[PDB]
């Protein structure tokens, strides 16, 4: 324990008379007021060391402060008792329970899956949503994000997804998920809490809650703890691990804040240059392990700033994660059920859960045909809104009515309403019947004769 | 491509297109009224 | 037609109240058994507390000379 | 340790022997003891940033450090006192110094220590276990509200020994002696709490308690519950001051905390002059509105540190009043000035800007300020319930919503009510855009209002859909024509015009139209819905639109008078009129 | 329909009450297990308090701990803080401590050992030592309570792995 | 500023401040800020410039208990004929209202080219009325502004379909606009007209239009004015 400190500038700390410091090492900071704040080591040069304070450097004496260095790297108290119990962003229990007994102490940074040991996404799952089935399939163990906008029903959609996940999946051992929030709103926290309570999955799931009132360091460290927890659940516990993370934008802005506070060289849009790799850290952690049962399925949730799909956040998210589910504000003001844009939203591998032997061979072709009819309907909608209603051909109006029906019926179901995959395929088969016989060029003759009543 | 002068030209063209849109709108209204009166006169 | 409707409504209300009563009874019984299960778990945890009391004696004895 | 400045660069001054001082700590620079703030600290020499003029400060002049951060004094003597961004009285400065200007380096107390108050122990005796937030007594401050509860200051837990209550004492006198684990300790009626640290409470809760705006449209369209957060435009000349004053006066909250950032001198002077003119309407007439409220004013000439942190101090005071278990409200005018001051502070801190000249901590500070409000239960044995209703105004430079301040305001605040200058130029009541109005608090507010079976939500959503249909009908009216529509469209248009006149428009100048009661607004919406339903039923009954409009004119004239005639004690008088509307239906079933 | 909605709401309240009761049961189980762990820690603390009551056995342990602390110091002059009861024992062991320090590291001889006049509280500290440099910038905790509390982190997992399998 | 302050708080007298080329003072302040070798902000300007202007324009106002009042009317030239300049944006939200200049009217060989559209004052409500200037001030002001605006719209419309499509109110607004531009707007370099002469010229110029041509005027005022 070193009581020696030299300088203080902004939200950081620098100490001397120390040696052999470890990168991102756990360090206990005892202030003059008796306040104990946890911190991590930043860099070490010669006999001098520099670290960043999580709780802030506000109200701390230079010569009256003591510091204890563990020397070990970042360590989290992972266990099998975390299920059903809620934890905060700092690791402390938010459930007001007693001391949690750690089964194992492991680095929250997480270990990248070896390429040869990495197994490809397989099987399938039922999300209860038609768009999460027909338009864009969701594999079990794969990783896909969700792009929403501020003011939109992102929390409601996430709640519906989390509630209908394990419910619909059984129609394909219950599915276990993990809830994680970093620097989010108290209202959204209450909504998410009521959502997890209503879903009743809170007993079989774990929760990491980092309030916006709390520091940025804790919020950024919450994702690491959740990653280590999900990893321990998908490896040591050998169970199916679903990853639900929210408010990534706050963590991003906080990351940019930390990058700017250290006067580091910023990347695009004032963000960090390592931001891509920083996101890719927890992005590439998802996948399947050969020889090991269970898998970690990443279902992140982010909000594009000012409803801009061209924002660096969404760009880097797509550059990190493979595939995403976009939520447009255009259909959010329509009053219809949750606004998923079929065009922008896509899955990395939709061909893995398709074909015969899994569900049906009529899935993929119908998806391509429906996407084609929808896109053609959109272009025809633009043309109709441009020139006029009498300036458009028959196929234009047909695809327009087909897309409108697809939005009003197929796209609009409900939050508490979980549509079965069979119901989705049936509704899609009924949706294709609205279009003409020569309308869909992406469909085969056999499937066309089979689906048409 | 991304120059302040180009932004100025684009903004000027935008404003001009706006004023032209208003003018074309009013002209369309006047032409509509005239064609309506000429239509009633055509029926008569 | 009105009397049968009121009778069916009274029957539905009675069945609803019966459902709430069943829920109350079930909740009571479950809450009654939960304490017993927790008691037994506390007993097993007590035996484990004795075994780990001996184990704590050994662990402390081992941790005493640890300071080398 | 006493500091001595070894360097002076512009407003910034670095002083050696400052090792005793800490980071982000206030300090008195020079022999004039000018107000300053410590930015960084290097060894025994700390770098401090003076918020005042650095002129007059020389080398060799001893610099005294406060040894702590920026704070404020919560307790008696705080109310009915105007303050600045540095929390100092302007009126007392004009009374003492007898000058029209404020000299650099001058300092004055926030609460008057020369004012004697009569205090008495309410629910605290000797030997009882108490903690921080627990009321140790009560002292009468204002002439309106009940005696201000003096509570045991934070981080203090122990048994009371010697109580100086009851009796007459000032704010500088210790009214109690508490015995903690640290043995003997002293406690007074006045306390000091950090401006950057929100007031401690027992438990946090969600706010189901609706706050009365007094305005019809405000309570109907975009209702803000007590503890809730709402935002609006900062456009000048749009009549925002009237809406703000009316909201503050008709509020159901106990106290009101107004914290300004910066503005023109004429506006600040007008607000300051119109502030004390307001009178209460609770117990007939108590004292002025300034007595049960707190005012913090900072002009453009005020420091940036006294701007961006002014909201923190105001929220600290509001939470301090909320720590006594009373519902309060925090009003913020021209927050964009505090944002620009935060940008200048970011430039002064050397922090690299993020976007459009905004700081790195922008979103964090905004979220921190937005999370300070809400309804909760304060700490201490008292266990009193309280709330803080956040209200902010944004006045962007360019007016674009793409600005960081606008996005942060819309993001943090769950309720956003736009103010259109054209709507105020329409020769109508207070300007609000019906199209851009939205709130996410509607659900909880509806579920809570259903307890008393006062349900706006049904009629609210109905009138909303009616407004949408009327909007489409308006778009069609500008496309084809108003005479080419059907009967339902015409009835919808007439109902839209009627709702924008005798319903949405409420004159704050009149007596009965100034504050619209919950029962009044509910009965108004009910009567309107009854009229629309009667018209829709008569439209399907085979009655002509002209004959109906001619026969039902009396019903419209009677319904137009439902905004007046004062007190709603006989609200049933309106219900009869609704029955008359049904008779109007019977009049449509004859002719 | 309304009756079905109300019944669904009541059943939802019943399921919520059941989930809350289950959460209370799980919390009770966790609190019981934590009470068992804290009880084992209490018995271990009792055994540690009983082991600290023997001066003859703790003497050599104190010497070895002081030597190990000095090995983690390697400072020319070493300041040591100890309990009032261990003051005389450490004072008499000063020569033995210097000899043991010289034997441990011959590349870093011990010039002087300064004994602090401030003794640890008898109620707060039941035993152990406190090592520090001449400038008192860095300090190592040889205290028994601190050592046990710090060891408990990695010990809990091992003890649980042994006892619970 | 100190000179004006000394003649206000102490001497107790009415004072008026006028600043020319605030942009040159902005470049000067930029050099002064660069003298400290500080890193400049957007477009090479200090981030504290807002406070610098806040320490300037705040020297104007009325003091309670003091008869002497000090008023300030600064002037700044927009760079490259752009209102997007940081200076204009700084003085915009700070000061109340702004007086712009039309380069077209200045190139039209006329008197001072202040565009009535852009010209506005927030305190203009307190500077008019009975006992201040006149009761016919604000109404005729808004009416004249409306006449100029609608006259401009009608000018754009007449440039499209021609003058044959000119309507009643359209032609009236056209004549009113041309007149106001060639009479009301044009004053002179050394020319100073009284408020009474201004209102008289306004009524005389508005006399070209009928009694029902002004919807911005009140009945009582119109009855107590027109003669």
């Amino acid at each position: 324990n070193y009581n020696t400190v030299s300088g203080v500038n902004g939200p950081l700390v620098i100490l001397e008379k120390v040696k052999f410091p470890r990168y991102n090492e756990i360090v206990n900071l005892t202030l003059p007021d008796g306040t104990v704040r946890q911190g991590q080591v930043l860099e070490i040069r010669g006999d001098r060391a520099i670290v960043q304070v999580f709780e802030g450097t506000s109200g701390i004496d230079v010569k009256k402060t003591t510091v204890e260095f563990t020397g070990e790297s970042l360590r989290i108290p992972v266990s099998e008792d975390m299920l059903g119990r809620i934890f905060d962003g700092s690791g402390r229990p938010i459930d007001n329970g007693p001391k949690v007994f750690a089964e194992d102490y492991l680095d929250i940074n997480g270990s990248p899956i070896n390429p040869y040991a990495r197994i490809y996404p397989e099987e399938m799952i039922s999300t209860g949503v038609s768009a999460i089935d027909t338009m864009n399939s969701i594999a079990r163990g794969q990783k896909i994000p969700i792009f929403s906008a501020s003011g939109l029903p992102h929390n409601e959609i996430a709640a519906q997804i989390c509630r209908q996940a394990g419910l619909v999946r059984p129609t394909k051992e219950n599915f276990s998920i993990v809830f994680a929030a970093m620097g989010v709103n108290l209202e959204t926290a209450r909504f998410f809490k009521q959502d997890f309570e209503e879903n009743g999955s809170l007993e079989r799931t774990s929760l990491f809650l980092n309030l916006a009132n709390d520091p940025t360091i804790e919020r950024i460290i919450t994702p690491r703890l959740a990653l280590t927890t999900a990893e321990y659940l998908a490896y040591q516990t050998e169970r199916h691990v679903l990853t639900i993370l929210t408010d990534m934008s706050s963590y991003a802005d906080a990351l940019r804040e930390v990058s700017a506070a250290r006067e580091e060289v910023p990347g695009r849009r004032g963000y960090p240059g390592y931001m891509y790799t920083d996101l890719s850290t927890i992005y590439e952690r998802a996948g399947r392990v050969e020889g090991r049962n269970g898998s970690i399925t990443q279902i992140p949730i982010l909000t594009m700033p000012n409803d801009d799909i061209t924002h660096p956040i969404p760009d880097l998210t797509g550059y990190i994660t493979e595939g995403q589910i976009f939520v447009d504000r255009q259909l959010h003001n329509k009053g219809i059920y949750p606004p998923i844009n079929v065009l922008p939203s896509l899955s990395r591998l939709m061909k893995s859960a398709i074909g015969e032997g899994m569900t049906r061979k009529d899935h993929g072709d119908v998806s391509n045909q429906l996407y084609a009819k929808y896109a053609i309907g959109k272009d025809a909608a633009a043309m109709k809104a441009v020139v006029g209603e009498e300036a458009l051909s028959i196929e234009d109006k047909l695809s327009l009515e087909f897309l409108e029906k697809f939005e009003k019926t197929f796209i609009t179901q409900g939050a508490y309403e979980d549509r079965t995959v069979f119901e989705s395929l049936d509704q899609a088969w009924s949706l294709l019947r609205i279009y003409p016989k020569e309308m869909l060029n992406r469909i085969s003759p056999k499937i066309l004769d089979e689906f048409y009543d | 491509f991304p120059t302040r002068m180009t932004l100025g030209l684009m903004k000027t063209k935008l404003k001009g297109a706006n004023q032209g849109y208003s003018l074309l709108k009013r002209k369309s209204e006047a032409l509509t009224k005239r064609f309506r009166d000429i239509t009633k006169r055509i029926d008569d | 037609a009105a009397k049968e409707i009121d009778s069916y409504k009274i029957q539905k209300d009675k069945e609803l109240k019966e459902f709430e009563q069943k829920n109350a009874g079930g909740v009571g019984e479950l809450e009654k058994k939960a304490e017993a299960g927790v008691q037994g778990e506390l007993a097993e945890i007590k035996k484990i507390a004795e075994k780990k009391k001996d184990d704590v004696v050994k662990i402390l004895i081992e941790t005493v000379i640890k300071p080398s | 340790e006493y500091g001595a400045i070894y360097s002076v660069s512009g407003p910034v001054v670095i002083a050696e022997n400052m090792i005793g001082c800490a980071m982000y700590e206030l300090v008195k620079v020079g022999h004039d003891n000018l107000v300053g703030e410590v930015i960084r600290i290097d060894g025994d020499k700390a770098t401090i940033q003076v918020y005042e003029e650095t002129a007059g400060l020389t080398v060799g002049d001893p610099v005294l450090r406060t040894g702590k951060p920026l704070s404020v004094e919560l307790g008696p003597g705080l109310m009915e006192t105007i303050y600045d961004g540095i929390q100092r009285p302007l009126k007392a400065i004009k009374e003492e110094s007898q000058s029209i200007y404020i000299p650099r380096g001058i300092d004055t107390p926030a609460l008057d220590r020369t004012i004697k108050w009569q205090f008495t122990p309410g629910k605290f005796q000797v030997g009882d276990h108490i903690s921080g937030g627990d009321i140790y007594g009560s002292v009468f401050e204002n002439s309106l509200i009940s005696s201000h509860k003096i509570l045991l200051p934070p981080r203090s837990r122990g048994t009371i020994t010697w109580i100086a209550p009851a009796g007459e004492y000032t704010l500088d006198e210790k009214i109690l002696e508490v015995e903690f684990d640290g043995k003997k300790s002293d406690f007074t009626l006045y306390h000091t709490w950090p401006v950057r640290v929100p007031r401690p409470v027992t438990e946090k809760l969600s706010a189901d308690y609706p706050l009365l705006t007094g305005q019809r449209v405000l309570d109907a369209l975009f209702p803000c519950v007590q503890g809730g957060t709402t935002c609006i435009p900062g456009a000048f000349g749009c009549g925002k001051t009237v809406i703000s004053q009316s909201l503050s006066k008709y509020s159901n909250s106990d106290a009101i905390i107004y914290v300004g950032c910066g503005e023109r001198g004429n506006e600040m002077a007008e607000v300051l002059m119109e502030f004390p003119e307001l009178y209460t309407e609770m117990s007939g007439t108590k004292e002025p509105i300034m007595k049960r409220t707190t005012l913090v004013a900072n002009t453009s000439n005020m420091p940036v540190a006294a701007r961006e942190a002014s909201i923190y101090t105001g929220i600290t005071l509001a939470e301090y009043f909320r720590d006594q278990g009373k519902n309060v409200s925090m009003i913020a005018d021209s927050s964009s000035r505090w944002a620009e001051a935060l940008r200048e502070i970011s430039g002064r801190l050397g922090e690299m800007p993020a976007d459009q000249g905004f700081p790195a901590y922008l979103g964090a500070k905004l979220a921190s300020f937005y999370e300070r409000a809400g309804k909760a239960v304060a700490l201490g044995s008292p266990d009193r319930t309280g709330s803080v209703s956040i209200v902010a105004a944004v006045s962007p430079a360019g007016g674009d919503f793409s600005d960081p301040v606008t996005t942060a305001t819309l993001g943090i605040t769950q309720v956003f009510w736009g103010l259109d200058k054209k709507l105020a130029q329409r020769k109508h009541f207070p300007s609000i855009n019906t199209s851009v109005s939205y709130s996410k608090y509607t659900n909880v507010l509806n579920k809570f209002y259903d307890s008393n079976y006062p349900e706006f939500p049904v009629l609210r959503d109905r009138m909303k859909e009616i407004l949408s249909n009327a909007e489409e009908l308006e778009q069609v009216v500008q496309l084809v024509g108003k005479s080419a529509l059907s009967d339902s469209d015409k009835i919808t248009l007439d109902v839209a015009t009627l709702i924008k006149e005798d319903f949405l428009q409420q004159n704050g100048y009149s007596t009965y139209d100034a504050f619209c009661p919950i029962w009044k607004t509910f009965d108004m919406m009910r009567a309107f819905i009854s009229y629309h339903d009667e018209a829709q039923k008569a439209v399907a009954n085979g009655a002509n639109w002209s004959k109906l409009a001619d026969s039902t004119g009396d019903v419209k004239h009677a319904v137009s008078s439902s905004k007046f005639f004062e007190p709603s004690r006989g609200e049933k008088e309106v219900h009869g009129e609704f029955e008359k509307l049904l008779s109007t239906m019977q009049e449509r079933f004859a002719e | 329909g309304n009756f079905k909605s109300k019944l669904k709401k009541a059943m939802l309240s019943q399921q919520i009450t059941k989930s809350t009761i289950a959460n209370k049961m799980r919390l009770k189980v966790l609190s019981a297990r934590e009470q068992s762990l804290d009880g084992i820690f209490e018995e271990t603390k009792e055994k540690l308090s009983g082991i600290a009551n023997n001066r003859d056995e703790y003497k050599p342990i104190l010497q070895s701990l002081i030597v190990e602390a000095l090995l983690k110091l390697l400072e020319p002059k070493a300041i040591v803080k100890a309990l009032e009861r261990d003051v005389d024992l450490i004072e008499s062991m000063k020569d033995d401590i210097m000899r043991e320090y010289g034997e441990k590291a011959q590349r870093a001889p011990l010039e002087e050992i300064v004994i602090s006049n401030d003794y640890l509280n008898k109620d707060l500290v039941s035993g152990g030592v406190v090592v520090s440099n001449a400038s008192d910038k860095i300090e190592i905790n040889n205290t028994l309570e601190e050592r046990l509390k710090l060891l408990s982190e990695e010990a809990l997992p091992a003890i649980r792995l042994e006892l619970y399998g």
